[PDB]
């Protein structure tokens, strides 16, 4: 037979498998982005979606 | 003897300061007059011709 979802019943089981990250997924190496706006505003098309 | 090169120029005595005309570039260049708006500064410049 196949084993029983711990949720599906009212047991309670004080030892479970957790997943989890091998280390802080914060590494500090935040997205950087070079932005380079329109060089006329009067040339820009506003038209077309 | 020894002239490298001669150009046919704009007049300058003629195209004088006075006419707002520079010509040390060798083509017409009047600040101030026709000029671009909504572009960043030294976007003027060809204009100037």
């Amino acid at each position: 037979q196949v084993g029983i979802p711990k949720l599906e019943v009212d047991h309670i089981s004080f030892s479970n498998v957790v997943s989890m990250m091998t280390a802080n997924i914060r590494t500090g190496d935040d997205m950087a982005v070079e932005r380079v706006n329109p060089d006329d505003v009067r040339a820009i098309n506003i038209r077309n979606a | 003897y020894g002239a490298a090169v001669v150009n046919i120029d704009l007049n300058r005595d003629f195209f004088d300061t006075a006419t707002g005309i520079d010509l040390t570039k060798g083509i017409p260049l009047v600040q101030d007059l026709l000029v671009p708006i909504g572009v960043t500064a030294g976007a003027e410049q060809s204009a100037e011709y």
